[PDB]
RNA sequence: GCAGUCAAGCGUUCAUAGCGACAUUGCUUUUUGAUUCUUCGAUGUCGGCUCUUCCUAUCAUACCGAAGCAGAAUUCGGUAAGCGUUGGAUUGUUCACCCACUAAUAGGGAACGUGAGCUGGGUUUAGACCGUCGUGAGACAGGUUAGUUUUACCCUACUGAUGAAUGUUACCGCAAUAGUAAUUGAACUUAGUACGAGAGGAACAGUUCAUUCGGAUAAUUGGUUUUUGCGGCUGUCUGAUCA
């Protein structure tokens, strides 16, 4: 919520740890990203900073094609399992965690992204919104 | 074609440690060499 | 203002009031609360539950309001 | 002229705005420096409406239509559905449309006589395509990507597309849509051409990091 | 030696003793900032917790994203009738501080505030104000002596009042007394409004108005003794540690050879009193009134009163202030609402509210319900009623 | 270790904007030596975890002065310790070194803070293996494996909690003294404007969100279930239905 993003997040709950292995959204390559920093985080003794819907965060890929892997890339957040309250009244929550990787800028790698799309990460990244299929 | 890209990453200023009474420079190990500049400290 | 319907048992839900879920194929569920929500993540079939409106419905249980007659009849001629 | 212009501080255009023949939508969370390019070369021709679509600022891409139809997702409310009932003429055609697809400006592609769309797309919504907007549809694909909308900008007098295509996929569809396709780059070298600028018969509007040479092959092929 | 890693402590420290406090009526420490050019008034006012439900509002914020939307908010609903007067009380300044020449007690006193000069009423004589009374009896030489003793001398002048408990679902009968600044012209005026207003009512609206902000204060929660953890919000060792676990490993250095007053310790939580500011009032109800909870919007003949009454309290027959957020202390409780201190610009404390929707469901579990005219519409007839 | 004084060489001209050699005058007790005053009828001998407080020789955060300061980005110095200073890979480590976030990842003290607060990886009993040494018993501060962590109920301190006696008893207040808290960052707008031959590129005022910290509260969402509240299921016992 930052680094070239267009907008100020309201704050949703955190359900993504360092140390998380979300799904890859997009389809440029990798299968699943191995989050191991959070972009804007603040810092705590002890606490482990953690993403949310819509975070831009650093990520490796674990498994995928061997272009991808072995470096430290950036990567965004595109659905969420921890459920959130949203302004308007409702707590929803979709079926897993996937993001989609992109570069510090803040623009898409991948062509398309499968699935649905959080409509918070939507507003703020509008090269997400391009390639989105479904928006909620 | 060319001019584009910045290359840059490594850091542009960095340290070096160095023993004053008998002339020799620090290694990240416990190594603590024998270079009277020129060639080796360049390496 | 808007008043959306449950999903599982077919209650109205009043804003700020049970959860949502956005399934991975791109379709939204509501619920008005955890015991429709717990019997959807342990499979169940709504039409099976005797409380719900789904059951209810397809088995005529306390159909005398939808089963009466009511006027309902014309005509103009010209 | 094709008007350069930023959205807060983004060149992607086709984004926060959706421009017709006979009305034209923007974005609510805007500068005066946005509408400038809007209303200046347009004047008192055509109605310049204000709104958002879902709750969001990414109308561009929830919309899609031509001059007789405006297409849009089932979230929109009461209250922005009666704003355009009142705000556009009498001529167009709106209508809520229900498929859980997508959001609807990266699936539909289309202008006055022929329309693009997503090859997905079921047989009950895609009679409402051609009902309310009176445009023969056909299924296609841009070199390999479904999502067509944000990879090709297209008007009755011709269309930009995506910059890695063939010779036979641009002239292929010159006998479906009868115009001259040119293949290019907008906005500093992006790929995604159909969200980063938008066009129609009088103008073309399309983001301030576009250059001179770029901005020389938009102007021509348009025919402005 | 030095800490290792640096992070900030744990609690507040002006905010000691954690010592549980001296009645369950707070003390207002502060009054607001007097003007003379201004006619009388009351700066705050006593009322009875009742419970929470939720408001649904059309947000009118320009530059935010939520600008012309819907959004749902917790409210407080704190029952609120009339007080009554039934005294004066003037304050002299000194070089030592603040000091009360004299008070002025009405000629008639309600039983339920009688009650409040006993410990034992049913065995008493009841012989309190029987002698006092009495100085009313004569035309009033003992009486407006002590008035214009409090018009000559005294900066300012405080009113005494009381609550109508009564007329309230709660069990007890002895009323809450309490003293009440007026911000008012000329300590003159002040004083000949209290002569006027001896055994007279004073409702809610006549102080309050709507999108007012206004502080709450109160005696908090209670929980008795508690641990280090939970008291303090400090880490809990691990899972491996000999004798305890939810505590503080070291206490303290050797030297100074003394536990410090600074560092965390087992003790009282909860039954402080506690002052909290600028909560937006959203709704003054009245009590006479079958449209309630009813809106602009809504148009159902409803009060606030959720279904089968609000949880350990009752129904609410009465006015109130129905006013955003949260606030110190549990239902039932003696709460005293005061005028907010400064001029408040900000941009916030200043847009006006208007309501779509107030819930009244039952607060019992998961109510589905409304009213009960929408409960038996939406079943239709059962085994029992039509 | 830290600080002056004098200023060699540098810094295209130019000692002193800034780098700064060698000399000469000091302060420190976060280093290591030197000594043997105290303790051998015993002051628990590493590190880590946990937690308070103090120092300034200030990394950041506020306001300033200098510049070989056009702007941007920096460098040097003044007041200031009010407020903050992180998540990880390897190592028992202190130390070290890397990856990552950040406004910043400053340095120190408090019996080299803290074992009737923990842990016991390390050192330092007894078992056992190797290597070198020794004729041998055996040595090695060389490497490697396994090895008991006791007691509070006393006084004081700290935290909370009662309480005799000032004619009795009840209600409403005053305020000496003591404590005290908020913190940093993004975006939009200002503006592709100020400045600059170009490349590049600000700021005050306004609007909106967020980071760390604190005090409450339980409409809602989630957690908890001896409501043993309702429903189901197994095995057995009450002759079977019920219970
Ligand atoms: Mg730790
Ligand atoms: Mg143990
Ligand atoms: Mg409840
Ligand atoms: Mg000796
Ligand atoms: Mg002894
Ligand atoms: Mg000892
Ligand atoms: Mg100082
Ligand atoms: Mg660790
Ligand atoms: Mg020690
Ligand atoms: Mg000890
Ligand atoms: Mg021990
Ligand atoms: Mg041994
Ligand atoms: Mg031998
Ligand atoms: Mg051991």
């Amino acid at each position: 919520s930052g680094n070239g993003a267009q907008g100020t997040k309201f704050r949703i709950s955190l359900g993504l740890p360092v140390g998380a292995i979300m799904n890859c959204a997009d389809n440029s390559g990798a299968r699943n990203l191995y989050i191991i920093a959070v972009k804007g985080s603040g810092s705590r003794l002890n606490r482990l900073p953690a993403a949310s819907l819509g975070d831009m965060v650093m990520a490796t890929v674990k498994k995928g094609k061997p272009e991808l892997r072995k470096k430290v890339m950036p990567a965004i957040v595109v659905r969420q399992a921890k459920s959130w309250r949203r302004r308007d009244g409702v707590f929803l929550y979709f079926e897993d965690n996937a993001g989609v990787i992109a570069n510090p800028k803040g623009e898409m790698k991948g062509s398309a992204i499968t699935g649905p799309v959080g409509k918070e990460c939507a507003d703020l990244w509008p090269r997400v919104a391009s390639n989105s299929g479904v928006v909620v | 074609k060319l001019t584009v890209d910045i290359t840059q990453g490594i850091p542009r200023e960095a340290n070096i440690s160095f023993c004053r009474n008998c002339e020799r420079f620090l290694q990240p190990p416990g190594q603590w060499i024998r270079a009277e500049l020129e060639s080796r400290e360049l390496l | 203002m808007k008043v959306e319907i449950d999903s599982f048992s077919g209650a109205k839900i009043y804003p700020g009031r049970g959860t949502l879920f956005v399934r991975g194929d791109s379709k939204i569920f509501r619920f008005q609360n955890s015991k429709s929500a717990s019997l959807f993540k342990q499979r169940k079939n709504p039409r099976r539950i005797a409380w719900t409106v789904l059951f209810r419905k397809h088995h005529k249980k306390g159909i005398t309001e939808e089963v009466a007659k009511k006027r309902s009849r014309k005509t103009v001629k010209a | 002229m094709a008007t350069r212009t930023q959205f807060e501080n983004s060149n992607e255009i086709g984004v926060f705005s959706k421009l017709t023949n006979t009305y034209c939508l923007v974005a609510v969370g805007g500068s005066e420096n946005f509408y400038s390019a809007f209303e200046a070369e347009l004047g008192d021709a055509i109605p310049i409406v204000h709104t958002t679509i879902a709750g969001t600022r990414i109308i561009g891409r929830m919309t899609a239509g031509n001059r007789r139809g405006l297409l849009v997702p089932t979230q929109t409310t009461d209250q922005e559905l009666q704003h355009l009932r009142n705000s556009l003429p009498d001529s167009v055609k709106i209508q809520r449309v229900e498929e859980r697809l997508s959001a609807l400006g990266n699936v539909i592609c289309c202008n006055d006589y022929v329309a693009l769309v997503h090859p997905d797309i079921d047989r009950e919504t895609e009679e409402l395509i051609s009902d309310v907007l009176g445009v023969e549809v056909f299924r296609q694909t841009i070199s390999g990507n479904i999502l067509v909308g944000s990879y090709c900008s297209l008007s009755n007098q011709g269309g930009l597309v995506h910059p890695q295509t063939s010779v036979q996929d641009q002239e292929e569809l010159s006998s479906l849509l009868q115009v001259p396709l040119v293949a290019g780059t907008v906005n500093r070298g992006s790929s995604v051409v159909g969200a980063g600028m938008v066009v129609n018969d009088y103008l073309a509007v399309t983001g301030l990091d576009t250059t001179a040479p770029e901005l020389s092959v938009i102007e021509s092929i348009f025919r402005l | 030696s030095h800490r290792k890693y640096e992070a900030p402590r744990h609690g507040h420290l002006g905010f000691l003793p954690r010592k549980r406090a001296a009645s369950i009526r707070a003390r207002v420490k502060a009054f607001p900032k007097d003007d003379r050019s201004k006619p009388v008034a009351l700066t705050s006012f006593l009322g009875y917790k009742a419970g929470m439900t939720t408001i649904v509002r059309d947000l009118d914020r320009p530059g935010s994203k939520f600008h012309k939307r819907e959004v749902v908010e917790a409210v407080t609903v704190v029952d609120t009738p009339p007080v009554v007067v039934v005294g004066v009380v003037g304050y002299v300044e000194t070089p030592r501080g603040l000091r009360s020449l004299t008070t002025v007690w009405a000629e008639h006193l309600s039983d339920e505030v009688k009650r409040r000069f006993y410990k034992n009423w049913y065995k008493s004589k009841k012989k309190a104000f029987t002698k006092y009374s009495a100085k009313y009896a004569q035309d009033g030489a003992g009486i407006e002596r002590e008035l214009a003793r409090i018009k000559k001398y005294a900066s300012v002048v405080r009113v005494l009042v009381h609550t109508q408990i009564r007329k309230t679902p709660l069990a007890q009968k002895k009323a809450h007394l309490a003293e009440i600044q007026l911000n008012g012209g000329s300590i003159s005026e002040k004083v000949d409004w209290a002569r006027e207003h001896f055994e007279k009512t004073v409702a809610v609206d006549s102080v309050f108005e709507q999108n007012e902000m206004i502080d709450a204060i109160a005696v908090t929660k209670g929980h008795g003794f508690e641990g280090v953890t939970h008291r303090w919000g400090t880490k809990k060792l691990p899972r491996k540690t000999h004798r305890g676990l939810r505590k503080v490993a070291c206490i303290g250095a050797w030297h100074p050879a003394h536990v410090m007053w600074s560092v965390a310790r087992a003790g009282q939580r909860g039954y402080h009193s506690r002052t909290s500011i600028n909560h937006k009032i959203y709704r003054v109800g009245k009590g006479d009134d079958e449209a309630n909870g009813a809106t602009s919007f809504d148009r159902t003949k409803k009060t606030i009163t959720p279904m089968g009454g609000f949880v350990h309290y009752g129904e609410i027959k009465n006015d109130f202030i129905m006013v955003k957020g949260c606030i110190p202390g549990n239902r039932k409780r003696i709460v005293t609402l005061r005028k907010s201190l400064y001029t408040n610009t900000s941009r916030k404390a200043l847009e006006e509210v208007s309501l779509k929707w107030i819930d009244t469901a039952s607060k019992f579990g998961k109510g589905r319900f409304q009213t009960p005219a929408e409960k038996h519409a939406f079943m239709g007839t059962l085994k029992k009623d039509l």
